[PDB]
């Protein structure tokens, strides 16, 4: 049908059919040559994963049609798993090899996702995390994940104060003096907010509590490691 | 939901309606609404048990799905119900003339929604009483059957099976208002 | 009539642990000497050593086989809080090479690779509180990538992988917590993979155990509608948990446990260390401060009863 539709079709109509009916190989190649960068084809398999992970029997069923319709590079090493990691294995896959200088990448995933419920399957957090080390904090106070947010900046604090630096990309606790330190005070701020209108609520003030006796913590030795640097900085006008 | 519901329903009743036919019409809209609602619902365990969020500082009961709700309100007399069986009342009034009145179509549609809305009722009843007997929820539904015994109280008396009956005698000219009449 | 024949094993520090191969024809043993020795056993039933090898520089707390189906895999944890993943590379020239490190804060207290049916993968827990699962996505290349991470908020000093290949059970964990912790009770925590979530829950904390817990057991759950665990803490204590009822109309939950204490031994005389089931389910060993090994076993009355006792010059108690 849409064969006679492809007899007057466009370099944009196509793009959004194809990326409809599975085959997303076949439009990862025409959009590469038009030159018009993709988010459609990630965000609606994003939207196929979360369907089948609630999806009924007949959804697996018309799911091994698209499937077929790659490969899978190479397939398999173990146990089975009825699609499911089937589809996020794709994932990986047309992910990290079509990747971009900019960013058709964990923004747009991240969104799709909390945008239709989903505790973030590990990988991709993992990987927005050392490479981007916020902004998803404002991605998590948006789509209102508040308990999830107070969570991130404490373990960004823990990692500035030289324990697990590593898992936050971050060079220096305390050493080699004092140079960059972006503290989110926004979100910090909208955090003591969103606590302090549960009121009621004796977890999240629990949290806040400990939130805040951490952060005084954080801005004692914030104070004694500028005070230090002060001192660095004064030795020497003595050559 | 509450929106579509108080809203259109009251009207439905009570507003002037240039077009004699409107009238009918804003009644079809908002109950076909309800019934996709209804009928759409399924309950799992998950449902009678409920969660207090906390809004600018007052805990409000959460938002049950659509139906949950809507069922609760059909288990008991909430004016859904009476609304309901004075709007087959006031079809089965309106069939009797057999005048060609304008909207009788619609009416016809809709009061084959109202049917069938009671029909699945019954059965996800049983349900759901059970399981609102296990989940120890402080809410007291009345079964279906008892609900269409009650006499009516504009009417006074127990006419809602007696109407209901008189579907019947239109079989040949609305047979699927006959066939749910008779299930 | 046990009988022990002694073997000269010459080891340069004295070995904290000992491990048999699935098949029970090699063994693997570990030392202060920062080593570890595989040996094979010959025809003649004489062991000898076939490889040995330095492996850390920390103090190997644990070590595991993977099932034979993914070759001769083994897997080691460590106070230097790494996991490492070991390949016996044969030619007669063995000489058990390292595929990988798991780097993911605190000592890696227990390593135990999961059951064969859910693929090659290698659960650790440690000190910090947090199990970790990994996966080899090519069993023919011993890469690893974390799937998940399980915060327990307690110590972990033990896992349990249920072995249970019934697909009307969930992959499930039983988790430990060594902190003494004068008040805290709920020392053993289990945890559930949820499908509808794609993540561990924590399904059930035997309340019971108060105490410090120093080794859990799943029991071969060998067709019963319950499963079994035994745990170690100051006595011995064994648990039945029978899942509860169900309705197909709807299920997204840990489907709520009944736990029942079927026995509790304070025989033991001494902080009780280890727990292990024979492949049977059926004799349970147990060792502790007293300097013996302890065996367990029920009757056709389902009374469990000691069926056996040793000594420190090796020979059994008459």
């Amino acid at each position: 049908s849409t064969a006679a539709i492809a007899g007057s079709s466009a370099a944009e109509e196509m793009v959004a059919l194809l990326v409809q009916a599975g085959l997303f190989d076949t439009a990862i190649s025409l959009c590469q040559t038009f030159k018009l960068a993709l988010t459609s084809v990630f965000e609606g398999l994003a939207c196929k994963c979360i369907r089948l992970q609630q999806g009924g029997e007949a959804a697996q069923a018309e799911a091994w049609e698209w499937l077929a319709a790659n490969q899978l590079a190479t397939v398999i090493t173990t146990k089975e798993s009825s699609a499911t990691d089937e589809a996020w294995r794709l994932m990986i896959s047309y992910l990290d090899k079509y990747e971009a200088k900019n960013t058709l990448y964990h923004h747009c995933i991240i969104n799709k996702l909390l945008s239709h419920g989903v505790p973030l399957p590990n990988w991709l957090i993992n990987r927005y995390k050392a490479m981007d080390a916020a902004e998803l904090l404002r991605l998590y106070l948006k789509y209102d994940l508040l308990e999830e947010a107070a969570e991130l900046v404490l373990e960004y604090v823990d990692a500035l104060l030289g324990k697990g630096h590593q898992y936050f990309g971050i060079q220096a606790p305390l050493s080699a003096t004092s140079q960059l330190v972006w503290f989110p005070y926004s979100a910090i701020d909208h955090l003591r907010q969103a606590l302090g209108e549960n009121e009621s609520n004796q977890h999240n003030q629990a949290i806040l509590s400990k939130l805040q006796r951490k952060m005084d913590e954080y801005f004692q030795k914030l104070k004694k490691a500028t005070d230090d640097y002060k001192k660095l900085v004064q030795k020497p006008l003595r050559a | 939901l509450q929106f579509l519901r108080d809203t259109v329903f009251l009207r439905y009743r009570t507003r002037a309606y240039r077009r004699a036919a409107e009238k009918w019409e804003v009644a079809e809209a908002v109950l076909d609404v309800f019934y996709k609602l209804l009928k759409d619902y399924e309950p799992q365990p998950e449902d009678f048990v409920d969660q207090y969020v906390e809004l600018q500082g007052e805990e409000r009961v959460a938002f049950k799905p659509p139906g949950f709700s809507l069922m609760h309100h059909l288990l008991n007399e909430s004016p859904m119900l009476e609304l309901c069986l004075s709007l087959m009342e006031e079809g089965v009034t309106q069939l009797d003339t057999y005048a060609p009145f304008p909207g009788k179509k619609h009416l016809e549609k809709a009061v084959a929604y109202c049917f069938m809305l009671l029909n699945l009722t019954l059965q996800k009843e049983n349900r759901f009483m059970d399981l609102l007997r296990e989940s120890h929820l402080s809410m007291i539904v009345t079964p279906l059957e008892q609900l269409l015994q009650g006499i009516n109280p504009r009417s006074k008396k127990a006419d809602n099976v007696v109407n209901i009956a008189r579907y019947l005698c239109h079989g040949n000219s609305n047979a699927e208002l006959a066939f749910e009449s008779a299930k | 009539m046990f009988v022990a024949r002694s073997i000269a094993a010459d080891h340069k520090d004295l070995i904290h642990d000992v491990s048999f191969d699935f098949h029970g024809r090699r063994m693997a043993t570990c030392s202060s000497d920062q080593s570890v020795k595989v040996w094979d056993k010959s025809e003649n039933v004489n062991w000898h050593c076939t490889a040995s090898w330095k492996t850390h520089s920390g103090s190997v707390w644990r070590v595991t086989w993977a099932h034979p189906e993914f070759g001769q895999v083994l897997a080691s944890c460590s106070f230097d809080r790494t996991a490492a993943v070991w390949e016996e590379i044969v030619g007669g020239q063995s000489h058990w090479v390292k595929r990988t490190t798991l780097v993911d804060r605190t000592s890696v207290t227990d390593v135990k690779f999961a059951p064969k049916h859910m693929g090659l993968m290698l659960a650790t827990c440690s000190a910090d509180g947090v199990v970790r699962i990994y996966e080899a996505p090519d069993v023919m290349n011993l890469q690893w990538s974390l799937q998940h991470e399980i915060s327990c908020k307690l110590s972990c000093s033990c896992i349990s992988w249920n072995p249970s290949s019934s697909r009307a059970h969930s992959p499930m964990i039983a988790v430990g917590s060594d902190d003494s912790s004068p008040n805290i009770m709920g020392k053993v925590q289990i945890y559930e993979y949820n499908e509808n979530t794609r993540k561990y829950a924590k399904a059930e904390t035997l309340m019971s155990v108060s105490d410090p817990v120093h080794d859990i057991a799943f029991a071969p759950n060998l067709g019963r509608s319950f499963h079994i665990l035994a745990v170690a803490t100051k006595d011995v204590r064994i648990f039945t948990m029978k899942p509860l009822r169900k309705e197909l109309s709807s299920s997204g939950g840990v489907t709520k446990f009944e736990n029942h204490t079927v026995a509790q031994f304070d025989n033991h005389n001494s902080q009780v260390w280890r727990v292990s089931w024979n492949i049977t389910g059926t004799v349970l060993a147990s060792s502790g401060d007293d300097g013996t090994v302890r065996l367990w076993k029920a009757n056709y009355m389902d009374n469990w009863k000691c069926i056996g006792v040793l000594k420190g010059d090796g020979n059994p108690v008459g």
